[PDB]
RNA sequence: UCGGAUUUCCAACGGGGCCUUUCCUUCUGGCUAACCUUGAGUCCUUGUGGCUCUUGGCGAACCAG
């Protein structure tokens, strides 16, 4: 049921991922009990400068915690099957435009529906399960934003091999440049 | 004091500054899992408990509020967080 | 810009530990807490003698930078420093001013106490304070031998030692003397210890 | 209470330059402050600097090179028109040759010479030379 | 400063300080110029080749010229393990 | 700092940088919300409820573990009192000082402090009367205060 | 080239229309051009090529309310 777990739009790699996903359901009595209603929206394939590529799994919002129960073993199994594809979970957060001076009647846009909140949720989920312990934005002399992001010391090694992939993801989704660091 | 780093202070000197007056502010307190021997049970207690945290079953005051920190009862196991 | 030839010697480190150069002052100023290693529980701080050694190395570099060896002047109103400065300048070629500093020795181009240094070296910046203030008017660099509560006004390169114990003072002048002479070329080999004992720079009384 | 923030920021920058230091810590931060320091950084009265988040309102650490003589704010933000610039550049700058009275126009915050070139005007924040 | 012919029209270019990069003026007598001798492989000073530093009268008078010269020397590799950039 | 006095006292709680839930805390959101409702039907104020939740039950902050504050939850349950807590304690303290002045007619210091407290009441009541969390008919009066506290 | 002339290249300097989750939204009637149904002709390498009409629709524009 690879089109069941997809949503009205088949794509080649989406059918591959959903097929492997049903196969991972079949290798488990309880992971199938969670992952069978857990559908997902779409994918993005984007290459890194280290030879391989990465897959942003676009997941709907109100099921993301159930993924966060299970995304550890699921990213492990999907890094087993589809090699040289770094597995990333990103949610689908529709932004709203900022109203101009000639802006016909639209309701009070939530803070979550803004640009920067969605970018912050992106950075929250890119380094799941570890927590960003701080953001320090460095402004160069030529006026070039480099966002330094700090990471914890509990779950280093799960993300430590995925760093340049995360840089490529963030420089592709918005064009802003970013540097991760783990403090001593 | 002419050229120094304020982005990366030394952790010892940064450890002595006031709670509100660090680089990024944040608390100096913590939590505890305590066990009274009369129940063998984990009770979670904040380090600066303002009320007398009594155990679940027995009427044993596990900590008393005195100024800054709560004084633990005599004969009580504890561990942080 | 330094070979590993310049590094700290075990013999010199034994000397510096024997002289109580590490025993710093009780109270420490703001600008010399880099030089503190730690505070003993009796209230005496500990001076990083490796930092001290490399400060002597850089001071010896600066002393080597003056071409004519006469413009280097050593200064002491300290009693033990009188002995140390006299024997230093004897072995060096520099000129000494022991005891009381005549004011207007660096100003006042008429008088007989008029000297024109290009470097002033000071045992105690508190006891020789007027020499610092005099050097602050005619563009002279100042090398001082500062203890941990010594005032650092108008000073250049300052060496953390103990100005209380006479062994420390004589040994600091001793090591600076030998390192300057090794940098000159009269002490061609570096393996050679300086043959004159540090007892010649220590102060005596019958 | 604390009424202006760019004023306090330039106060601290100017005091640390008077003492000859290298860095400052500004608390809080603002968008206006960031744009102002970008205007400074474009001509290069300062080197690089850095935002710090604490979820409240950021702090800023500024590296300041040696080049700032004096910066300041004009605290009632006066409305200015185009020729009016020739008044304020006659008041605040040390010469006709350099110095930047900076304006807040509807096309952003920038120095007065760009607003000559873009042919806009607005309000006034401060002066840098 | 130059003219319209592109030729310079000043009396002298001032020396700037190194600790604070400000101008050492024609009568700052509390300022100081430092020479540190370039060494040989044997540890002999090269006679006519120095590394120079400029420490202005404000810098020196405030009580900072020691620490600042330590910083400048270790950043130019004349010291090591003395000046710590974090305090 | 410190209107109606002169101190520059800073003594407050910090707030940790972590927005999200604690790592070691392993209870349910509905569990702590039901605990809040239980303590509210016991008859406590949200300050007291937050204190008892971080002392006994290890619940650090209500907006950390749940998406709502304590006052949003008591408003969602129909347990919000008729006036907010701070105005209530100010009127309570004013009633205490008023009774003390009714006993002792000579304490000029209690008179001065009562004037300060009533000033603080009027400023905070203008704030609550602006944002429509209090009816515009409402006005602090003496016998009205004796009715509202006693 | 018989003092000024405008291409190519080059920095620059401001500006407009877009695309990146995104800027003026419609309903009802008239006005041009383009994709499609339908068969017809003028040109040239044999043309569903280019130029032009025939009844019915969609998209981008012009106007009214």
């Amino acid at each position: 049921p690879q089109a069941k777990i997809l949503s009205q739009a088949p794509t080649e790699l989406e059918l591959q991922v959903a097929q492997a996903f049903v196969e991972l359901e079949n290798s488990s009595p309880e992971l199938k009990a969670e992952l069978r209603p857990l559908q997902f929206k779409s994918i993005r394939e984007i290459d890194v400068a280290g030879g391989k590529k990465a897959l942003a799994i676009f997941v709907p919002v109100p099921s993301l915690a159930g993924f966060h129960k299970v995304q550890t073993k699921l990213t492990r199994e999907l890094e087993k099957k589809f090699q040289d594809r770094h597995v990333i979970f990103l949610a689908e957060r529709r932004i709203l435009p900022k109203p101009s001076r000639t802006s016909r009647q639209v309701q009070k846009r939530p803070r979550s529906r803004t640009l920067t909140a969605v970018h912050d949720k992106i950075l929250e989920d890119l380094v799941f399960p570890t927590e960003i312990v701080g953001k320090r934005v460095r402004y160069l002399v030529g006026g070039n934003k480099i966002q330094k992001v700090l990471l914890d010391s509990k779950d280093v090694q799960q993300i430590d091999y995925k760093l340049e992939s995360f840089q490529a993801v963030y420089n592709k989704l918005t064009g802003k440049q970013i540097v991760f660091e783990i403090p001593s | 004091v002419l050229v120094q780093d304020l982005l990366h202070p030394t952790a010892a000197s940064e450890a002595r500054k006031h709670k509100l007056k660090t680089l990024v502010q944040g608390p100096r307190s913590y939590f505890l899992d305590v066990k009274c021997p009369g129940c063998l049970n984990i009770t979670t207690v904040f380090s600066h408990a303002q009320t007398a945290v009594t155990c679940e079953s027995c009427s044993t005051i596990l900590c008393t509020p005195t100024g800054g920190k709560a004084k633990l009862s005599e004969g009580t196991s504890f561990r942080r967080k | 810009s330094l070979p590993a030839t310049f590094d700290l010697t075990p013999e010199d480190a034994q000397l510096l530990l024997a002289a109580n150069t590490h025993l710093g002052a009780r109270n420490v100023q703001v600008h010399q807490e880099p030089y503190v290693f730690n505070a003993r529980p009796d209230g005496v701080h500990v001076i990083n003698v490796g930092k001290t050694w490399e400060k002597l190395v850089l001071a010896a570099r600066i002393i080597a930078a003056i071409p004519n060896p006469e413009d280097v002047v050593a200064i002491s109103s300290r009693t033990f420093g009188q002995r140390a400065v006299l024997k230093f300048a004897a072995h060096t070629g520099a000129t000494p001013i022991a005891g009381r500093f005549t004011p207007g020795s660096f100003t006042n181009y008429i008088t007989r106490s008029f000297k024109e240094p290009r470097l002033v070296i000071v045992t105690d910046p508190r006891s020789d304070a007027q020499a610092i203030k005099e050097a602050s008017y005619v563009n002279i660099p100042v090398i001082a031998l500062t203890d941990l509560d010594s005032p650092s006004e108008f000073v250049d390169v300052a060496i953390p030692c103990n100005n209380r114990g006479k062994h420390s003072i004589g040994l600091i002048w001793y090591l600076l003397a030998r390192e300057v002479l090794r940098l000159r070329g009269a002490l061609v080999d570096r393996t050679q210890p300086w043959s004159i004992m540090p007892d010649l720079y220590f102060y005596r009384f019958p | 209470t604390r009424s202006s923030v760019l004023a306090d920021a330039l106060n601290a920058i100017n005091n640390a330059e008077k003492t000859g230091k290298r860095q400052v810590l500004i608390r809080p931060s603002s968008k206006v402050i960031i744009k102002f320091l970008q205007v400074m950084q474009k001509h290069g009265y300062i080197g690089e600097f850095e935002y710090i988040d604490d979820h409240r309102s950021g702090k800023i650490v500024v590296q300041l090179n040696g080049r700032l003589n004096k910066c300041g704010v004009i605290s009632p933000r006066f409305n200015v028109k185009i020729g009016d610039i020739e008044k304020w550049t006659a008041n605040l700058l040390p010469a006709r040759q350099f110095g930047y009275v900076i304006l807040t126009t509807s096309a952003g915050i920038m120095d007065h010479e760009e607003a000559r070139r873009k042919h806009v005007s607005g309000k006034i924040l401060g002066f840098v030379y | 400063m130059e003219n319209d012919k592109g030729q310079l029209v000043e009396l002298y270019v001032p020396r700037k300080c190194s600790a604070t990069n400000r101008i050492i003026k024609a009568d700052d007598h509390a300022s100081v110029q430092i020479n540190v001798a370039k060494v040989d492989e044997e540890g002999r000073a090269i006679p006519g080749e120095y590394v120079t530093y400029a420490l202005s009268g404000y810098v020196r008078s405030r009580g900072e010229s020691d620490d600042s010269l330590n910083r400048l020397a270790q950043n130019d590799g004349l010291l090591k393990n003395v000046w710590s950039y974090s305090r | 700092g410190r209107m109606h006095s002169a101190g520059k006292g800073i003594s407050s709680s910090a707030i940790p940088y972590s927005r999200n839930a604690p790592a070691w805390f392993k209870l349910s959101s509905e569990s702590v919300i039901e605990q809040i409702v239980k303590y509210a039907r016991k008859g406590l104020t949200p300050s007291q409820i937050g204190v008892l939740l971080r002392d006994a039950h290890g619940v650090t902050q209500a907006r950390v573990i749940t998406g709502n504050k304590i006052m949003r939850i008591l408003k969602s349950n129909g347990l919000a009192p008729e006036i907010p807590e701070d105005l209530y304690y100010l009127i309570k303290k004013a009633v205490s000082v008023r009774k003390h002045l009714e006993r002792n007619r000579k304490d000029k210091d209690a008179k001065f402090r009562l004037i300060l407290i009533e000033s603080r009441i009027h400023r905070l009541a203008r704030y609550y009367r602006t944002v429509a969390v209090l009816p515009p008919n409402w006005k602090y009066e003496s016998a009205t205060a004796s009715a509202l506290v006693n």
